[PDB]
This record gives structure tokens, sequence and C-alpha cells, in this order.
RNA sequence: UAAAUAGUACCUGAAAUCGUUAAGAUGGAACGGAUUAAGAGAGAAAACAAGUAAAGAGGGGAAUAUUCUCUUCUUUAUUAAAAGAAACAUCAGUGAUUAAUUUAAUUUCAAUAAAGCAAUCCCCUGAAAUUGUUUUCACUUUCUCCCCGCACUAAUGUGGGGAAAACUGGCUUUAUUUCUUCAAUUAUUUUUUUUGCUGAGGAAUUUUAAAAUUAUUUGAAUUUUUCUUCUUAUAAUUUAAGUUGUUUCUAUACAGUACUUUCUUAACCCACUCGUCUUGAAAC
RNA sequence: UUGGAUAAGGUGCCUAAAUAUUCGCUCAUGAGAUCCCAUAAAAGGUGUUGGUUCAUAUGAACUAGCCCUGAAAAUGGAUGGCGCUAAAGCGGAUUACCGAUACCAAGCCAUAAAAAGAAGAAAAAAUUUUUUUUUAGAAUCUUUUUAUGAGUAGAAAAUCGUGGGGU
RNA sequence: UUUUUGUUUGCUAAUGUAAAAGAGAAAUUAUAUAUGUACCGGUACAUAAAUAAUCCUAUCAC
């Protein structure tokens, strides 16, 4: 069903799974459109693995923003934080996975004094 | 102040505008563009001297007497504390079922209706509201259960705004005490509680 | 004696339904003493509480309620459709609901 | 529908109509107990219904009749099977609805001492024109192989005697209570009297 | 809009233009349902298609 | 322009008068005509109905003649059948 | 040895497959879709509290190694506010419901109280003597009477045969429609009870203009006026110009029994192995 | 997606909605029960119902509704099942209701088309002064509007990833 | 068998509801009639014939 928090409405949860991936190990759950001929899912038989459509698209006014109602931006050092100084209340910052504890403390403190929220603030400590 | 489009006389009441939304291009602005709103308007069967049944509070099923329409939709009610134990309570109409019997239809109660009104014109919604500093002080002691319950009771007692409501409650109850009590069956009616026996049907019985 | 009632008893039937198809947005509710559409119309707009017990405490209490509203009648025999904030679980079919005198 | 359980007297009730009403009640989560199931009536001649049951009896799985349709002969079991056929018994909810039903022949120990209800929408006197043939489920079961009809009749006449004694005692108690009321009604205050007789009490 | 109503109710000199300017009406199903879309209105049995004459108004009112 | 709510052009009085500049006058006239008392019609119903005696006479005669024609046709077809039977 | 779960098959060490422990399910498949519910895991980045004063640790910048200023963290008490959700109310849009209503048209009727007419007779209706016209009898109620069966009936009555007026029914006059009726259908108008769902947008030179309403004001018109209409000006409102307000709770918390989320189980409804050739595949 | 209202078809239970209302017919010791559709005929009946035409309330002859005979197959068996006869059958009639991914109103995604476009302060909270949000201008772009959306074989566009190379 | 407190190394305190909110109700029977009583199936008399459209049970604290 639809999920609605604040103004952000997510039109569908529980991401689509590939047909028959439940009962075949070689078939990964990642969605693939089934070509088939008599394919059930392709023909849209009721009660079987509905396919993604453009109609599920979230509205463009609130498309990419996180539950904190702002867009995420992934940074790798303190230098890539400069553009956030202007839109600190529209963007949250996430530190890249391959950033060391050297630099993570620096990015955390810089974002703190920049007044921009950090997503994975308590990582690697 | 009012407007009567199509002969209606909807009656307008000033309304504040406090919701603030960021406007499209540059600034922010107050969302509401209106200064007046048409007022509550109540059921035809809501009179001052009428007896209703509290329906949702901790006094569910209790009988009470309408006291005043508080010009905010909500109405003040007193199930006179001296006979019923129901204090001066501000409740709204849709959580009440009003019966068809006026307390002032009795010949010995009708005399003191003027004094009832002259005791009741001085209650208002701000008196019923809970003031911020006593709310803070009540929440302070939340950081053994009987002690905190008694503390909450006593701070509510020493609230200055509660005191005037209690005074009005006391004087109106003393005014209505003997005259109500000398009608035995009605006194028991007020003292009783309204249940819903399985013999009676809601859509058939009348209020 | 104690524990006044001041509500009407109802029973949760299935969802709003056709043969071979369900619309679990409306729940069919039967009233204790209503058997006609005219009588069922009397309760339209009233709040209905589905009160049920849980195995363990959730807010210091073992009981929780799902709220809903009597939207309109259903059929000719005094069954109503009710819309709840969250869909009634089909565990509850045949269970008891309070249909309260308020509003 | 809203009671803890409904005890219904199946005497003089048409089988299919009774089963339909019972099945709807069970599906709505109402526990019912059907008593005197051997006095259920069926439209159509006794011979015709016997022929129908013989056709049912001729029906078994060729490979292994143990698995076949268990035929059953007690009228209570026949009513139970009719209700089951009128019910989605292969689902969990349908199974619960089926198990919420109890069927008896005669009136046993708990149910002979509680009020028995009747479904007027399934009474033979109201649903069958008087000039058309009907059958008695007890006699049909006896012809099919139940061989417990007469014993149920004996138990029924015994229950009739004890019920008659209870009824006479109850009638005496009600008469004496009414006599108490008509006199104690003069001792209450006159305005209470007026209210009582105004509303017919 | 009153001129449009006049030109439509009476087949006035400006009727083709008003009708063409007017988007085709998108009506909801009848409030009490149809009789039988399969059969004629003039058939003795219940039916719906054909010329209803003045009886189209009651149908429009519940289709509107 | 940005799309707003399409106001009901029949019940929303402001939009109805905006669409139909004559509507408020027509409605006011209808309300005035409605606001007439009952004594006038009570004392004039007999006056309005007694003048309809000639209308009732005229409408009676047409239906009378139609029934006469129907009966005459019935009689003539019955006579034809009686003549043919022999 | 830094490391042996790097021990010679020795980097990493996936899947199939198997073991241990824990949790759950288990009536001739299992898995699944859609919707929730119950549990169990995790979680604070919106899912309350900016600032303020004090004291402790720090970091910077500017000012000519000494002053000012900016801050981060910790503790104290010290105040806001905001956000969501519920309830109620208002408005608007879209429906369901129950009471109506103006004016007309259509053979409507039906009563009230005083007269009168006809008596198988009347409003009717029926059957008979290049179209109309006219004539005849035959049409009703009786808790009325007479004769026969004289109790015979379904009957507290009855069958057959005759008389009677005239309550009943019909018609004609006069007054009334609140004793009673004034219907129904259609056209043409005006409202009303109780209620479901929804609230897009956020307008720096059109959320203006007007339209409506209110309060004054100008003249006119007319259905003749406590919603009469049309303008003359002014000032406000919204019924214009897509939802706003109040109160509570979350909560005076920093992660729980609540809230978000994953997973596992149920339950109602639904769901046949895919790929392929084929007109046609779940295909024996 | 949210509401509303329907189509086809249904409303005894399975199964949401009528054991609805109103008028007839039918008793079947193999009743009957929705187009396609899941078989039935000639010939009969002193079963019952209604009509037509002849003969002094009888005798006949026709006629056509339902019912019956005609009517026999192999695992056990199918109006879909239960069952149903004051129908839950057959033929009507009158209402109400249930019922779609169709229709209507509203929101949102995308597609297509369109209207248009290369600079200035708004609010709130504290107390005149501070504080907090924004204060926009990317032409395959921005704002707004309307309509529309199945799809094998096939075609195209925009996207998402991988090894390696310049920047 | 009764009372109080609770069930907020794999374990060694401990909880589940298909349905509480007055979940109230024992004569039998016939359906072109029944039931009670009194006499000897019969007679006589009562009763019942919208039967649950009923009756009974709740609030008067201390």
């Amino acid at each position: 069903a639809v999920k609605k928090v604040g103004k952000i409405i997510k039109k569908r949860t529980k991401k689509f799974t590939r047909f028959q991936s439940n009962r075949f190990m070689r078939v990964k759950p990642a969605w693939r459109k089934p070509r088939g001929i008599d394919c059930r899912v392709r023909r849209r038989y009721k009660g079987t693995n509905l396919m993604p459509s453009i109609g599920y698209g979230s509205n463009k006014k609130t498309k990419f923003l996180l539950p904190n109602n702002k867009y995420k931006y992934v940074v790798k050092n303190v230098k890539e934080m400069e553009p956030l100084i202007m839109n600190h209340t529209k963007y949250c910052v996430q530190i890249a996975h391959n950033v060391s504890s050297k630099k993570r403390k620096q990015i955390i403190e810089r974002a703190k004094q920049m007044n921009v929220s950090v997503i994975n603030a308590k990582a690697r400590l | 102040k009012h407007y009567n489009v199509k002969g209606k006389k909807k009656v307008l009441v000033p309304v504040n505008a406090k919701k603030t939304i960021n406007k499209k291009y540059f600034g922010r602005k107050v969302a509401s563009k209106k200064k007046y709103v048409v007022q509550r308007k109540l059921r035809k069967s809501i009179e001052v001297g009428k007896v209703a049944i509290i329906l949702t509070g901790k006094h569910m099923g209790k009988r009470c007497i309408i006291t005043k329409i508080l010009n905010s939709g909500l109405l003040a009610v007193v199930g006179p504390y001296e006979i019923n134990g129901v204090p001066l309570k501000r409740v709204d109409s849709r959580y009440l079922v009003v019966t068809s019997t006026n307390i002032f239809n009795f010949e010995n109660i009708a005399k003191l209706k003027d004094d009832f009104l002259n005791y009741a014109q001085d209650i208002d919604d701000d008196s019923f509201i809970k003031t911020l500093e006593i709310k803070k002080k009540q929440k302070k002691l939340l950081k053994f259960m009987n002690n905190v319950i008694d503390k909450i009771k006593e701070i509510r007692k020493e609230d200055p705004k509660v005191q005037k409501l209690e005074g009005i409650q006391k004087d109106i109850g003393s005014l209505l005490k003997p005259e109500i009590l000398k009608n035995k069956v009605f006194a028991h009616y007020l003292k009783s509680k309204f249940t819903l026996r399985n013999d009676m049907v809601l859509h058939k019985m009348k209020f | 004696l104690q524990a006044v009632r001041l509500y009407e008893k109802g029973v949760i039937l299935g969802y709003k339904r056709s043969q071979r198809n369900q619309d679990p947005n409306f729940t069919l509710i039967s009233i204790k003493n209503v058997n006609t559409k005219k009588h069922a119309q009397f309760y339209v707009g009233k709040r209905v509480a589905y009160v049920y017990r849980t195995t363990k405490h959730h807010d210091g209490v073992k009981i929780k309620c799902i709220w809903g509203k009597v939207c309109r009648t259903h059929g000719n025999s005094g069954v109503i459709r009710a819309k709840f904030k969250t869909h009634i679980p089909p565990k509850a079919f045949g269970d008891r609901v309070r249909i309260l005198m308020y509003p | 529908m809203y009671k803890k359980e409904y005890v219904i007297d199946c005497k003089g009730h048409l089988l299919g109509r009774l089963a339909s009403l019972i099945a709807k009640e069970l599906l709505n989560g109402q526990r019912i107990v059907a008593v005197r199931c051997e006095d259920i009536n069926i439209s159509g001649s006794l011979y015709r219904n016997k022929l129908k049951y013989q056709e049912f009896l001729r029906l078994r799985t060729n490979t292994n009749p143990k698995k076949g349709p268990l035929h059953l002969r007690e009228p209570s079991k026949i009513l139970w099977r009719c209700v089951r056929g009128m019910l989605p018994h292969k689902t969990y909810k349908g199974q619960l609805a089926l198990k919420k039903l109890k069927v008896c022949v005669g009136m046993p120990y708990p149910y002979d001492k509680k009020k028995k209800y009747v479904l007027p929408s399934a009474l033979r006197a109201f649903r069958l024109k008087k000039h058309r043939r009907y059958c008695r489920l007890g006699t049909l079961s006896s012809r099919v192989g139940w061989n417990y009809d007469t014993l149920v009749k004996k138990n029924e006449v015994l229950r009739k005697q004890v019920s008659k004694a209870y009824y006479k005692k109850k009638v005496n108690n009600l008469n004496e209570k009414k006599e108490i009321k008509t006199e104690a009604l003069n001792l209450i205050n006159p305005e209470q009297r007026q209210v009582l007789e105004n509303f017919g009490y | 809009i009153e001129d449009m109503v006049y030109q439509l109710y009476t087949c006035g000199p400006v009727f083709k233009k008003v009708n063409n300017f007017l988007w085709a009406f998108k009506l909801k199903p009848p409030r009490k349902g149809f009789k039988a879309k399969r059969h004629a209105f003039n058939e003795p049995r219940p039916g719906d298609w054909g010329n209803r004459e003045a009886h189209i108004n009651e149908l429009i009112n519940r289709m509107i | 322009k940005k799309r707003l709510q399409n106001k009901n052009s029949l019940t929303n009085f402001a939009v109805r008068c905006r669409l139909n500049p004559a509507y408020k006058l027509l409605r006011s006239l209808a309300v005035l005509r409605m606001r007439k008392s009952i004594l006038e019609k009570s004392k004039n119903k007999k006056e309005k109905r007694v003048q309809k005696q000639i209308q009732k006479k005229e409408l009676q005669k047409i239906n009378h003649d139609y029934y006469k024609g129907v009966a005459k046709a019935v009689k003539k077809k019955k006579k034809r059948e009686e003549k043919k039977a022999k």
C-alpha cells in the first residue's frame, strides 16, 4: 500500500522481485522483465508478481529526499563539503564507505560547524 | 458580523492565522488568507436548563446540567457536584446526548433560573484552559505513585484559575441543592447513571 | 451494576467483497438490533472501536483499539460498511466491535 | 447471533432451509446446538427421499471404499453433513464455523434444561402447502439403517414427563408471584403506581 | 453560458458552433442503474437503447 | 493559469451569479413569489375552479365521444363476426 | 607471528550441499500475489525544545606576546517555539441519505350542512331498434315486508318467488375546505435532516479584476420589499481567489512495551512449471 | 491510488446482495433450473391449467402451457455443490440491493501537445534591535494547462551496469 | 483445597483466548387450531392466538 509521512508519499514499498526467484536459487530476486510466450506475469494474470510500471513513480516535488526531508550527498573529504554551505538545510551529508577514521572525524566536525546533518555519523567508532 | 448569501445568516467570527508555509519563489507566508470563519452553531435541542448525559470522559453515563454555551462551540456543564459529583466541566456537544427535560420546567426550579444565569455568565474558555506554568510544575515531579498522584491533585487545587471555577461550582450547587433534592425521583435520576440495557434499541428510543 | 455500556454491539463480517474478490478498505459490520436499511442509516457517521487483547503489554496495557467510522449502509438488511484507519485483520472476522453513541 | 450459544429445536423444520440458516449463523461466528434432529422434515415423499439416499449410498470410491463418502445414518449426522455442504469447510475459517456446531438426537442433559428456539423461516407448517408430501428424517434414517428411532422416542416421552412436572411447578410459582405483585402494588406510592400502569407494568 | 443554453435548447442560428465548442459530456453511470442495455427501449420487455423521447431527462438526471 | 478547484456553478452562489448576471434577480423574484401568504389562495381557489366548469364540460365531451366511437367499433366488429358465423 | 579460523589441502574463501544452537510452522505438496495482524530483531538522519546564564575542557579569527570575538563538547536550570497524529468546527469539491416547496398543465377527487330529483333509477355501464341523430329494457342497497322450503344456511341465517323506499349509491342547487380532501404525473422553482471521502496549490507587476455579502450612500425600476432588483460612491469581508482554526497527545524523551523499518509466522481473497515450437501448452 | 455509481450477471448457503414484493403454472417411484453449453425425436396420456367450435350442464372434437411415457452403459457423480416444492423450479411484473482493471470526481507518474519565460523582500519568533527559513532563472531548462496510458513478432529513445584508455 | 504478590550453558518464575460489557430466559403440541383443569379417547369450562412486538433483571453509594 501507499506510505505517507508528512508531504512525502511513497506510492509502493516491498520492491518488485523477479518471477520464480522464490523457488529457484539460480534466479536472483533482482527484477527482470519476463519475455516468455505464456508467462503468467507478462500476461498479468491476477495474483502473481505484478511488474513495475511508470505509474508507481513518486512525485517530482518530493522525489529524492530522505525521511529527514532533504537530499543526500556523499562526500569523500572535507573539500567536497563546500557547496553545502549554501544549502545546509536542503542537503544532508553521507561519508563514503572507503573513508578512514582519520578523515571521518574531520568531516564530522566540519559538518557540525557547517550546520549540516550527517547520515552515518557514528560509523567506525 | 455575518453574511446571508441565499438567506442564511451564517454569522462570522474572527479567526487567527498561524500556519506558516514557504511561498513559491522567495519568502514564506501565512497560509490562511481569511480573517473570519462562520461560527459553530449547535443542535436545536441544546438549551441552558437541559440535562444531558456525559458520554466519553471519566464521567461516562453521568447526567449533567447544561450551563453555558461558551461561544467557542464547547459548552459548560455542571452535574451539580453537591448531588452528582460531576464538577464544572467544559464538554462539546457531539460528546453529549441531551434529553428532552429542562431542569427549569419544574415549577420550583423555574424561579431561580435568573440566578442560575447570573451565576453562569462569568465562566469562559480561558478559565477552563490549563495554564503553562502549572503544567510545567506538574510535569516536573514526574522525574511512590500515590505521592505523585497527591502532588498532582494538590497543584491542580492551588491553580488560581481552578479556584474561581470551584467557587462558581460551589455557589451554583448550593443554589440548586435544596430545590432539586426536594424532588426525590428527579434527584435520583440525576444521581443515577445511564446504561444501555439489551432490551432497548438506539434507533428506536428517543434521546 | 458497574461498567456502564452506552454503545451498540456489532460483529465484524468479511470485507467489502464480491465473489472471488476482496476490497479490504471497507469492513462489513452487523448491528445487534438492526435488520433494515432504514434503521441502519441511523448509525451512519458514528465512530466504531474494535477493541482486542494482545498477548503481551504494549503501553503498559494488554488491550488496544482500532478506530473506524460507519460510512454507509450495505444491502437491505441493516449491514453497514465501516472504514477503519488501518485495515481490519481477517483474524477479526466474527469478533465484536463497539459502535459508540458519539458523535 | 449475539448469544453465547443458540439452542434450536429441529422438530418440524425443513432440512435445507434449517441448514442454510444454521450455516449463515455459524459463519458469522455464532455457536448453535441443534436438538431433536430426528424430527426434521424433508419435502417430498418418504419413498422419494429414500430413493435419493439410496442413490447416495450407491456412491463410494471403487479403489478403496474406506476413503469414499462416509455416508452416516444418524439424523443428527445427516443434518451436520448438510450444513457442512452448505459451508466452505475446506478453509480454516470454514472449519471453525463447522466445529462451532453441535447436533444431537433427542435432548441430552444440558440442553433439555435451556430454552429452545425455532426458526419460523424454516418451519414446515409455514413453508409447505398442506397438500404436498413430506418425510420425517427419523423414519428415513431408520429405513436406511440407523436402528435407534424407538429408543429416542422412549427418552423423549420420559423427558416430556419431567418437563410437564417442571412446567406445572413453574406455573404455580408464576401464579403465586403474580398474586404477590397485585397486592404489593397497592403498597407503593400512588405516583409510582400511575407510572407503572401508564407504561403497562 | 445562458446564451449557450438558449442556443442549445432552441436550435438557434448559432448551434453548430456552440455544440462544437462544447466538449462531449462525460456522464457517470445512472444512480439506479439501467434496465437492460441489450434491448430496445420500445420493446415490451425492459430495455434501454433507442429513442426515449421526453424520457431522456429522468435518465440524464441520475447520470449527472 | 494554475488550475484551482472548479466551484459548483449551481450551488456556489457567487460563482453562479458571476456566470449568470440575471440569476440573482430571477431567484429573488422566485423567493418573493414564494413568500405569498395562504389566505389569498384559500379564498380564491373556488373562484379559480368555478371558471373551469366550461373546460370540464369540453374535456368531458371529447372523452365521451371517444368512448362512443370505441363502443361503435366494438359493436360493428361483433356484428360482422355474427354475420360471418352463419 | 602483527595474525595460525595464515599450520603446508596453508591469500581471500561465494553458491550448491551438510552440521550445531535458537525461534517458529506442521490434517494428501511447498513457495507465492494483495491486505493487515501478532511476535522478534534492529533504529533517531523529520520522528520536540533553538537560544539564555553559570562552570570545565578545548579549538580558531581579528585587533598592537596582551584584548576582543567566533565557536565545539560536558554539567546545571531556563525558557521557548515548531512537527506529526487524533477529536471537533468552518469552508470548498464530490456523493449518500429525509423531509419538503412556488407557479402552471393534465376530465382528479373527497368531504361538511340544508334543500331537491329519479327508482332497475341515477354519475356510469350493458343489451337491442350512405355518417350522425333518436328510442326501448336493465343496471342498486337493505340489519324492510309477504309467500313457499317454512331452519332447509358457509352464516348471528339461507334457497326460490314477489312487493317497499331510497338510509345506502347517483345527480341538481346554496355556503365552506382546519371535520375531512386538495391526489398523481409532468413542466417550472426554492429549500432541508443526518452524514462518507478529498484539501492539489502557496500567485515579486491577474489569489487581480469583477462576483457575492455586510455597513453607510446616489437615482431609478418593479413583481411593493426585514435575502426586491439595477448603479453612485466609500470601507470591509468571502459565498470570490483548490483548508483553515482550537484543544489535547506524542512529551517536558533521547530509543522502550511507544513510533519507523526489516524478518518470521498466521489469517481472508487470489494464485497450475518455466523456456519453446505452435491457431491452440498447466499439458498425457 | 482514494471515494462514488454502474455494466454483464446475480441477491437461500457456499458467495457480496431479497428465504423481497406481486400474479399465475408445476408433484416428477430417475421434476426443473442462465446464450455459446455441454443431446433428445416421431408418437402418446381419462395428469392438471387455460382457450376454440359443435350438440339439451351435460356429451364431443380440437388447441397449447407445465408434468408424465417414449428415455438403456460400463470406476462412484454431479442444475458447480448443498439442497430446494407457501421454491431456492417455470413464465411474467414491481422495487431495493450487490457487483469490474469499464464510467465519474480528486491526487500523483510518465507520454504527447500546448500557454509562456534570457530580478525584487516575505513571513515567523524574541526585544525600535536581534534570531530562523528562504530571497529562484540550468532553453533536451523553468512554471503552468489539457488529453492520453494493453500489447507477441518488430522498431526506437532514455536510462543501469562490466574489462580497459585518455582527461 | 483458600489468601497475597505477579506472568511489563538452550532454559530453570510465570499468559493464553475465533470472540464478556445483562452474551438473561427449560412445556408440550397443532398448523382447516392448540393447551390446562374437572369428570367418564369423549364431555364441560377456562386459557392462547402480531405468539420475545414479551417477561425478568440492573444504579437507591458511605
